[PDB]
């Protein structure tokens, strides 16, 4: 009996949230925005074609520099590439070969990468010798590792398909703190600009803020119909956009705590793989299983451009810091470089 | 009159619509299919090769359907005919180094003595081209070389002991490696198939599939070179002695002329059987 | 360009050639992928994913257990679409065991995997393990609990015979993939030797495929 | 399950009790943001081959 | 990381003697390697170099086809071969490690160095200043001068600093301008630009008495400047 009465007490706070959710949607985004010029038209071109990977890229990462990324490949292989020069910097052989995410540390020290092996191997860049060295391999995780982020030199935050997010302390290898809250498995990850709170996106159809502090779900985003795949912060840190399965990109804003505008076309049936915005913000791009990828006018809901030039499926894009370039991955082993 | 300017043009003019279609549509050889240091390269010199003998095609139907001046005919002499040769003979050696290639694939003979065959496709495909033209080209410019009164009709304006004795090597030439490359194919297919049938599988409806797919491709292949070379490159020479000394009777010149062109038009038609044997296949050629 | 630029150009390629060193030495390694219910012993050893390589007959196999990856696989079985062929244990005495029945639900995973859209051209080499013990106690139950439609023999061969045509039954797209059946013995590494020839038969079939001859 | 539906309300209650604004005033801060931030965004307006690192 | 060398001793003149050198502590088959001289009395001068893979070799236009340099990656070690030895090649031979990628330290680790002794166009570095006079506790700031503008098209300047200690190897304290070595005291800056250069030192110690040195990476002959010597 008192299951039911707890069931009933959840229903109706999930009322509540909906009825308060409701209420602050007064003008919807695509209404203000109705009276501003729209982007022309985006044409970007491959600048640059990384290539010396012999498997699928699955993972890729820009520098703070905005002039070296880091990329994952099936092969064993992690390649610290020149963008400005094409000349490969760093080539890290991975203990599993089975890689799914990587990242760049802010401070450029430290690379990690993780997969199907449940562990976030840190590498460190710097070294009296020549080589890059394990600095060690984090372990405590249950399911496929698919997102890791650094939030500074000693903390990294990691997204793991346990359904469970963790923080970690590099220094002494445990979990500082463990969240939970996921029906399904944890796909993305994106940290804020100020590294203070961060929001995941899983299979369970929803997406989750966090606090790196107290570990604790802020906010609950429910808007798809299938799995979030790709996450990703505004620049201000006051909105997030998110892609799916279900060929739909959505905005969501922290403050309000509702879907702000989705982008959808009927020409798209296929998954979303990743998304990433402009320096401003104002170009989505997301990329797509129909081995290409798209600009959204983020205010709009108008695709800006397609960057087509992938012959399989694109699996990871990444804007720079300055905002000059677009570096987009994709299972035929080829990184290109935008504009 | 009737055979070399009636039924040779017809033919000849079919042959070369197929031959300008297939190859137009085959040009997606190297858009719709990158390439690579596989037997790619060899594929994209053969259709390249196909075009361009498509592309002399239609100066031999005018020059042989008798509407045209002369000259013409002297330009045939001396450069599209010249052009079509050497276009077949750099078919024929990719031809062979295609099998050269799938013998190394499927039967693995040599893992480490065989190396240097892989990455260097592009230096290879250049080697061919480079020595085919360098055979070809003396005979473009040591003929038209010696026009004096009546060369206009007879295909024979070559200039002296550096002249036609240069006709006569370099058919010799391009007739030994031709059967050269049938013997190295013969052999290396016959490797091939004796390997696929050393696959012990059975009561399988795939492993069947696959074994009968794989045997009447390389018969087809096998077949098709058979039928549409040797007649060609086993006429050849007496027609080469008889253009190159008048000792002959009328009558021999005239039927080796004949089988001169009829087996020429064969070798000519199996431009339009290249794509259709070879590129269909082509795991990359089906987008 | 300047000495340092030079420089780097040179580290480039070195980095350059070692990849595709690498890339060849990894080419002619046959992958293969490990699924079960079910029986691992002897098969799997003689958190995360195993990795176990070992070699027969100048060739180098690399084997993966995913058994204890306890997630979605919808998220992580596209990381196989190279694998040279699925290795599928399904044990013969789990017909009349419940965890719905053992053995259908081995089905069930079967035509998950069989019909999967990665593994479309993907041979699966179909392990019987077990079979001592089915031999065992299947003159004293019938195969009726488990298939209500047998209609046969309760004999060891004919039951054998029987499991096998319902798991080959479960392949639609049955032209371009050939499902290998054997029951695990333990003798002279038989196993061992049935996965090299089916293995070394896929490589026939890919490498006829690639040099365009199919 | 009675603890893990305990916790699952009390993480509602805690989400409920949220103070949210506008959307009116959402849209017009991230419209203030693009707008402000319009001149540094080489992919919204591009830069000559002078200030481009790739070319 | 440690680099130690071997040879050296008095050599009759026109002999021929080989120097080898042995790599502990570091992945010597990513590093390129060169050899740079000093006199008993004078500055640094460079000798020799051989990249990673012995792929790319130079040498000095006054040891050109009379040495010879080669590495032995398996055994970690360095050899450089020398011909008709004059009275003019006696100096003190040191080895350095170089690695050249993107933000790299190229120079960073120096080695002990062997003394050989015999019986008896190219960018120009300007460094006038000499014996120089410091008290602790007070800010210096050293010269340097090149005929060829030292800022190449892509923004990078190579003018490298070293630090000549009484009786030790040079170290690295400035790799590329304003970028300060690893495991030196954030004391040193450089500043400059093209022609000029400058090094400062916010507060000089007793540790910071030496002789410090200039090059330039820029091209291949590897220039340095006679240096400027703080003494208390
Ligand atoms: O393997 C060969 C064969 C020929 N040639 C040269 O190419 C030209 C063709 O000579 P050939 O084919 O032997 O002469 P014809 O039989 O006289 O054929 C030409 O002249 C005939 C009558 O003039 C016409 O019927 C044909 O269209 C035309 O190709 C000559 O320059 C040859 O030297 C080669 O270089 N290599």
């Amino acid at each position: 009996s008192e299951l039911d009465q707890l069931r009933q007490e959840a229903e109706q706070l999930k009322n509540q949230i909906r009825d308060a959710r409701k209420a602050c949607a007064d003008a919807t985004l695509s209404q203000i925005t109705n009276n501003i010029d729209p982007v022309g038209r985006i044409q970007m071109r491959t600048r640059r074609t990384l290539r010396g990977h012999l498997a699928k890229i699955y993972a890729m990462h820009w520098g703070t520099d905005s002039r070296l990324l880091v990329s994952a490949s099936q092969d064993g292989k992690l390649i610290i590439w020149d963008s400005y020069t094409t000349n490969k910097v760093h080539a890290i052989p991975l203990r599993s070969s089975w890689v799914m995410t990587c990242a760049y540390a802010p401070s450029g020290n430290y690379v990690a990468c993780g997969g199907l092996d449940n562990i976030c191997s840190i590498y460190n860049l710097k070294t009296r010798e020549g080589n890059v060295r394990v600095s060690r391999e984090l372990a405590g995780h249950t399911g496929y590792l698919s997102c890791c982020r650094f939030l500074d030199d000693n903390q990294i935050v990691t997204s793991s398909g346990d359904t469970t997010c963790a923080l970690w302390d590099i220094e002494t290898g445990q979990q500082t703190t463990t969240f939970t809250g996921h029906t399904g498995d944890v796909m993305s990850l994106s940290l804020a600009p100020d590294t203070r709170l961060f929001v995941s996106g899983a299979c369970d159809a929803s997406a989750k803020l966090w606090d790196v502090r107290e570990g604790m779900c802020r906010q609950t985003f429910t808007g798809h119909e299938s799995d979030i795949n790709a996450i990703c912060f505004f620049p201000n840190g006051n909105a997030f956009a998110t892609g799916s399965d279900d060929a739909t990109c959505r905005l969501f804003d922290l403050r309000a705590d509702q879907e702000l505008m989705t982008y959808s076309h009927d020409n798209i049936i296929c998954g979303i793989t990743s998304v990433s915005f402009s320096k401003s913000g104002r170009l989505l791009l997301a990329g797509y299983d129909d081995f290409n990828c798209n600009v959204w006018d983020a205010l709009k809901a108008d695709r800006a451009g397609v960057l087509a030039g992938h012959d399989n499926r694109v699996s990871c894009l990444g804007v720079t810091d300055d905002g000059m370039a677009v570096a987009t991955g994709s299972w035929d082993s080829f990184l290109k470089i935008w504009n | 009159l009737l055979i070399t300017q009636q039924i040779i043009p017809v033919l000849y003019c079919m042959v070369f619509i197929a031959g300008i279609l297939l190859n137009g549509v085959s040009g997606w050889i190297f858009f719709y299919v990158p390439s690579s240091k596989s037997f790619i390269i060899y594929l994209k010199n053969i259709v390249i090769a196909d075009f361009v003998m498509s592309l002399t095609f239609p100066f031999k139907i005018l020059g042989d359907s008798g509407l045209g001046p002369w000259q013409l005919n002297v330009f045939v002499c001396r450069v599209s005919a010249v052009l079509f040769y050497v276009n077949m003979y750099v078919s024929i050696v990719f031809f062979g180094l295609i099998s050269f290639d799938r013998y190394y694939k499927i039967v693995k003979p040599l893992w480490t003595s065989f190396i240097q065959s892989v990455s260097y496709s592009k230096l290879l495909s250049v080697i061919v081209w480079m020595l085919m033209l360098l055979l070809a080209v003396p005979n473009i410019i040591l003929t038209n070389q010696s026009v004096r009164e009546v060369t206009q009709i007879k295909c024979i304006e070559l200039k002296s002991e550096l002249g036609r004795k240069w006709h006569k090597a370099s058919n010799y030439i391009f007739v030994a490696i031709f059967w050269i490359v049938f013997l190295l194919l013969i052999v290396f297919y016959t490797a091939i198939t004796k390997k696929i049938f050393k696959s012990h599988l059975k009561s399988s409806r795939n492993s069947t599939s696959v074994k009968k797919k794989s045997s009447r491709n390389i018969f087809s292949i096998v077949f098709v070179f058979f039928v549409c070379f040797v007649p060609y490159h086993i006429a050849r020479i007496p027609y080469t002695k008889s253009q190159t000394e008048a000792h002959y009777s009328c009558q021999s010149k005239e039927i080796l002329r004949y089988m001169k062109e009829f087996t020429l038009l064969l070798s000519a038609a199996n431009v339009c059987l290249d794509p259709i044997i070879y590129f269909f296949l082509c795991q990359p050629f089906r987008e | 360009l300047s000495a340092e630029d030079k420089a780097a150009v040179e580290r480039s390629k070195m980095i350059d050639r070692n990849l595709r060193e690498d890339g060849e030495k990894a080419a002619r390694e046959v992958k293969l992928l490990l699924l079960g219910a079910s029986g691992k012993n002897t098969i799997v050893k003689q958190t995360g994913i195993v990795e176990t390589h070992f070699t027969f007959k100048d060739l180098h196999f690399k084997m993966f257990d995913v058994g204890a990856q306890r997630s979605e696989r919808k998220k992580w079985i596209h990381c196989f679409e190279g694998v040279t062929a699925i290795i599928f244990c399904v044990a013969l005495s789990d017909y009349d065991l419940v965890l719905m029945n053992r053995m259908h639900a081995s089905m069930k995973l079967f035509d998950s995997i069989c019909n999967n859209k990665w593994f479309t051209d993907t041979s699966i080499i179909l392990f019987l393990n077990k079979k001592d013990l089915f031999e065992e106690k299947i003159k004293k139950s019938p195969l009726t609990i488990c298939y209500p439609e047998y209609a046969g023999s309760n004999t060891y061969e004919e039951a054998a015979a029987y499991i096998q045509c319902q798991f080959e039954d479960l392949n639609k797209r049955k032209d371009t993939k050939e499902i290998y059946t054997h029951f695990t013995c333990s003798t002279d590494t038989k196993n061992v030797q049935f996965v090299f020839d089916a293995v070394t038969d896929v490589i026939i079939k890919n490498n006829l495929k690639d040099c365009g001859l199919f | 399950s009675i603890a893990q539906a305990r916790k699952l309300v009390e993480q509602l209650k805690m989400e409920a009790n949220i103070d949210r604004i506008k959307v009116s005033k959402a849209a017009a801060d991230l419209m203030a943001y693009c707008e402000a931030h319009a001149k540094e965004d080489p992919l919204l307006t591009p830069v000559p081959a002078s200030e481009n690192p790739f070319r | 990381v440690q680099l130690v060398e071997s040879g050296g001793g008095l050599v009759q003149p026109g002999g021929s003697r080989k120097l080898s050198c042995s790599a502990s502590g570091f992945a010597f088959s990513s590093f390129g390697m060169h050899w740079v001289r000093q006199a008993p009395e004078k500055g640094l001068e460079w000798v020799a170099y051989i990249s990673s893979g012995s792929g790319t070799i130079y040498y000095a236009d006054t040891v050109k086809g009379r040495f010879t340099i080669s590495r032995d990656d398996p055994k970690n070690t360095l050899f450089l071969q020398m011909t008709s030895l004059r009275s003019e090649d006696t100096a003190m031979y040191y080895c350095v490690r170089s690695i050249y990628y993107y933000g790299s330290s190229p120079f960073d680790f120096w080695g002990q160095g062997t003394t050989l002794t015999v019986s008896s166009s190219d960018i120009v570095m300007t460094q006038a200043t000499s014996s120089v006079p410091v008290t602790p506790g007070e800010s210096v700031s050293i010269s340097c001068r090149s005929s060829k503008s030292l800022l190449h098209s892509n923004g990078n300047t190579y003018l490298y600093w070293f630090l000549q200690r009484p009786g030790q190897s040079p170290q690295l304290l400035i790799y590329r301008m304003s970028n300060l070595a690893s495991g030196v005291p954030d004391r040193f800056s450089g500043s400059g630009s093209g022609t000029a250069f400058t090094l400062t030192i916010s507060r000089l110690e007793a540790e910071d008495v030496g002789v410090y040195y200039c090059m330039q990476h820029l091209e291949y002959p590897l220039t340095f400047g006679a240096g400027t010597k703080l003494e208390l």
